[PDB]
RNA sequence: UUAAAGUUGCUGCAGUUAAAAAGCUCGUAGUUGGAUCUUGGGAGCGGCCGUCCCCUGCUCGGCGCCGGCCCGAAGCGUUUACUUUGAAAAAAUUAGAGUGUUCAAAGCAGGCCGCCUGGAUACCGCAGCUAGGAAUAAUGGAAUAGGACCGCGGUUCUAUUUUGUUG
């Protein structure tokens, strides 16, 4: 089940057993490398790069062709984002929720959802501190929310 | 307790003193001497329980200060004198001498010896000291300070001293391949050969001793008395030669002796 | 950097005022350093050899010996000077409920300035000494870094 | 010559003969456009079960990706130059011991025994890639592995499955049976 | 979420044995599960059991027969000694003529009589009879 | 006061209605955490298997020989819990061996005609010390290459066996 919801949904991907590049693919590893470089220079999430590649380029999985995933390529080239994308989206959602609440005082369930997403932000920040990705002195607070990217 | 103890209860005595319960409240606390309290044997205990020469505590005193018993060549008039390992005791008038060796079990045993073997005594060196004007010194396990020793006597060797002059005659070096026996612990009186000697820095250095029939055991460094150079022992061993018969072979031997005796 | 307090700090084994032939240069002004091997398979570090700190409770350059028990722990706090507190986490067993419990008994050990590359979480080992203070009995023999800290 | 070796020892007469045959094959054909830098490490002839034999070529791993587009014609030229012996390209890989508490960096998972055995099994069947795999455990405690392949490229592979089973039995020691199910395509 | 895969596998095969079916779909895979099922096969309780290879997690299909009474798990893993094991087979086995206790050993996953004759012991796993 | 009490429930209790799920949710300390890493082989006995041996590297030497081989060793080898062995762990007491206190509770005595003995053994929770294995559970190796390896290239402090006796 979800960590903040009573739902028990089962909807996700299903990777095939066959571990081989397709023969009909005409995109070499180099060509998808500057494809990923151009899509990252356009300012996109790596998941957006993956969905764009899988739709408009016919590649099944990048790590089955190149040999590594998108964030490894972006870190090896030197254009990966400083903050991870899911925690950045959670921060932006928290800023949107707070800009709703300090404009609209009387709503309560939105404050409940704000508490839930703040707990999610805290747990993901604790995991990133444990994995030594975030700095150990990093701390999220509301008073520097909109000033933060 | 504001001072040293002077009494000793009967059930607080060591087990190798080999007493009973329903005789008296107290036990003979030995006078201070060369040997420790739990590792020695009083003269009253030997003369009243082992040799059966006396029955009460006054008869032992009469025999003791009658000037009849000589301890390592010196006459002693203390009934609670500590007698320990290889303490040569002699009776001059009836011509008997005893050597105190631990037997196959955890106790002392009576062992009559010839007078020619009663003239010397094997004893273990404890530590090496340097005196005032550059005199090397030896401290022996029965607290015999000997001046000017042989230069090849090390920390854990065994020297042989004539009881009439106090000097060193011959020695045994601490090495593998020498006949050894243990003084204290779970193993006591077993005669064996040193094979291994494991060195642990900052703690007890255990050794490994193999018996003459195929048994092996491990004891500490302080629980070592070297008695021979090879296979031949330098002293007369007691009965059984210290083989530590197990309970099955002991039962079989006792049953065979009972069947043969009838 | 040195000679902070109201008395001179020196090592009372060496003589620091030997009279040379010249009392000028080229052979002087390099004072000898007193050090010893503490034993138990431990190796003295270079910081105790070429350092300039002065101690009386250091296991290498000092008047304290190492004997007894060898323990280990994790460094928790570095607040009081020249000595630190470590944490020993151990498991205790109950005969009735056949299940363990973890316990901690923190206690203060002595850190010489020889080991100054110490942060919170570093694993250290200690050796038993004579009482150096009211609650300090142990001296640190070596330091081991924790995970990460690759800088 | 054509053959090189990571070990500093002279190659034997059989692998030198295979190297000379490969050099002749690229000499009198158009293979020289794709074999200027590509070479051979080792060769071995082993008794495949029955009256027919086969040869095994040890190839370095980074050269097998170059060979992966080339095996369409080399194999058929190798049975046509020989009498009837099949040729199998098995990549060489190093099997490292497990780092125990007795016996330096991390041994990667790619060099582990299971990984190199699965990679040998994958490189064993080049035109028919892996679509299914089952393991049978009989009453004797032994493991009978089974390999299921696709319904594409059957007629050129189905006469060499016993050769693959024999060389996998000799190289590893595991009984592997090959089957062609008709499931997806 | 899931803690022990052996507990779920043993509960699933016990339920499918009580309902009287012949094939059981064990969805996790583990070395201890394969070794436990191998011990049960070697002591004549099951038949041909499968290992379905997959790049996610293997699945085990067993050939049941009308031979198993109950197989279970002792959670958490209790360590035993050689003298301590006698109380465990006193209060866990239904009889002394049959039944087995599988316990973890440095020699491998292996039952209690063999661990007795090899003079060893370790953490417990489960039981079957 | 103990057993009966499975009426304190770790083994081993109950929580819809008999006593008892906080109104609901987040959350720190605590407790519990998925798969995955060396498989398989050989010399042979009883006739494929229940017992036998084999799959960590380096500075000095005794079991043997003709500067060349094996054996051993001053000294080092990723750390834990778990598991088996070893040391030590006072006696009495608890089991327990011997012994016709007339039996027994006892006690460590006693039996042949000066002789022969016994006065054992096990247990001693845990914690500290040691030696074979790493299956089980948790940590760490390198991703900013301040990663291994190989032979080269620059900067310093110190050792008597020597530039004809001696400075």
């Amino acid at each position: 089940g979800r960590m903040h919801a009573p739902g028990k949904g089962l909807s996700q991907s299903a990777l095939p057993y066959r571990r081989s590049v397709p023969t009909w693919l005409k995109l070499t590893s180099d060509d998808v490398k500057e494809q990923i470089y151009k899509l990252a220079k356009k300012g996109l999430t790596p998941s957006q790069i993956g969905v764009i590649l899988r739709d408009s380029h016919g590649v099944a999985q990048v790590r089955f062709v190149t040999g590594n995933k998108i964030l490894r390529i972006l870190k090896s080239k030197g254009l990966a984002p400083d903050l991870p994308e899911d925690l950045y989206h959670l921060i932006k959602k928290a800023v949107a929720v707070r800009k709703h609440l300090e404009r609209n005082r009387k709503d309560k369930d939105a404050k409940f959802r704000l508490i839930l997403i703040e707990s999610r932000i805290h747990r993901l920040a604790r995991y990133y501190k444990t994995k030594r990705v975030l700095p150990p002195n990093w701390k999220y607070e509301s008073s520097t929310a909109s000033a933060l990217v | 307790a504001r001072g040293p103890k002077k009494h000793l209860k009967r059930v607080a005595a060591p087990k190798h003193w080999m007493l009973d319960k329903l005789t008296g409240v107290f036990a003979p606390r030995p006078s201070t001497g060369p040997h420790k309290l739990r590792e020695c044997l009083p003269l009253i205990i030997f003369l009243r329980n082992k040799l059966k020469y006396a029955l009460t505590g006054d008869e032992v005193k009469k025999i003791c200060m009658q000037r009849f018993i000589k301890i390592d060549g010196k006459v002693r008039a203390d009934i609670t004198y500590p007698a320990g390992f290889m303490d040569v005791i002699s009776i001059d008038k009836t011509g008997e001498n005893f050597r105190l060796i631990y037997d196959t079990k955890g106790r002392f045993a009576v062992h009559r010896i010839t007078p020619e073997e009663a003239k010397y005594k094997l004893c273990k060196v404890r530590k090496i000291f340097v005196g005032t004007k550059g005199i090397p010194h030896l401290v022996t396990h029965d607290a015999r300070t000997i001046r000017y020793p042989d230069p090849l006597i090390k920390m854990n060797d065994t020297i042989q001293i004539d009881l009439e002059t106090g000097k060193i005659t011959d020695f045994i070096k601490f090495d593998t391949g020498n006949l050894c026996m243990v003084t204290g612990g779970a193993n006591l009186g077993r005669i064996g050969v040193i094979t291994n000697r494991e060195r642990h820095p900052g703690s007890f250095d255990v050794v490994h001793v193999k018996d003459a029939n195929g048994n092996s055991f491990a004891t500490r460094l302080s629980n070592i008395f070297v008695i021979g150079k090879g296979n031949k022992p330098w002293i007369s061993l007691p009965r059984g030669k210290g083989i530590r018969l197990t309970i099955a072979e002991e039962r079989d031997k006792r049953l065979a002796a009972k069947q043969s005796s009838g | 950097d040195i000679q902070t307090e109201r008395a001179y700090q020196k090592q009372p084994t060496i003589f620091q005022n030997k009279k040379r032939v010249l009392l000028g240069e080229t052979g002087k002004e390099k004072l000898p350093r007193y050090y010893k091997n503490i034993g138990l398979g431990f190796k003295t570090p270079k910081e105790a050899i070429e350092g300039t700190y002065i101690d009386k409770k250091c296991p290498f350059t000092g008047n304290v010996s190492i004997r007894g028990r060898i323990l280990s722990g994790v460094v928790t706090k570095m607040k009081m000077q020249r000595t630190i507190v470590i944490r020993r986490d151990y498991l205790h067993y109950i005969r009735k409920y056949n299940r363990f419990e973890k316990r901690h008994k923190n206690m203060s050990v002595h850190l010489s300035p020889c080991f100054r590359d110490v942060q919170i979480g570093d694993i250290v080992t200690v050796g038993e000494c004579r009482p150096l203070s009211k609650t300090v009995r142990f001296n640190v023999l070596k330091v081991t870094k924790a995970a990460g800290t690759k800088k | 010559a054509k053959i090189v070796k990571p070990n500093g020892e002279k190659p034997d007469e059989f692998e030198s003969g295979i190297s000379q045959a490969l050099l002749e094959l690229e000499m009198n054909s158009d293979l020289k456009a794709q074999l200027r830098e590509l070479n051979i490490t080792a060769a071995k002839e082993i008794e495949v079960g029955g009256g027919r034999k086969a040869i095994i070529i040890f190839v370095p791993v980074p050269q097998l990706k170059s060979f992966q587009k080339i095996q369409v014609r080399l194999v058929r030229e190798l049975e046509k130059k020989f009498s009837g012996k099949h040729v199998v390209f098995i990549a060489q890989r190093r099997i490292l011991p497990k780092p125990t508490r007795k016996s330096k960096q991390k041994r990667p998972r790619s060099r582990t025994l299971t990984a190199v055995h699965d990679a040998i099994l994958e490189d064993l069947v080049f035109p028919s890639e892996i679509v299914g795999k089952r393991i049978r455990v009989k009453l004797d405690g032994s493991r009978l592995i089974k390999v299921h392949l696709d319904k594409a490229q059957q007629n050129n592979v189905e006469h060499k499955v016993e050769t693959f089973s024999g060389v996998y039995k000799k190289l590893t020691g595991k009984d592997v049976n090959f089957e062609f199910p008709e499931f997806q395509l | 979420v899931r803690m022990n895969v052996l507990a779920d596998a043993l509960k699933s095969i016990n339920n499918a044995e009580k309902r009287g079916k012949r094939q059981v779909l064990i969805r996790p895979c583990s070395k201890v599960i394969v070794r436990f099922l191998t011990v049960m096969m070697k002591h004549g309780y099951i038949g041909e059991f499968e290992i379905i290879d997959d790049h996610r997690a293997g699945k085990i299909v067993v050939n049941l027969t009308g031979r198993l009474n109950k197989c279970g798990v002792i959670s958490p893993r209790f360590d035993v000694q050689l003298k301590d094991l006698e109380k465990w087979q006193n209060n866990l086995l239904p009889s002394r003529q049959f039944g087995f206790i599988v316990l973890t050993t440095s020699a491998g996953i292996m039952d209690h009589e063999e661990a007795r004759r090899k003079h060893t012991g370790g953490k417990i796993l489960g039981f079957f009879f």
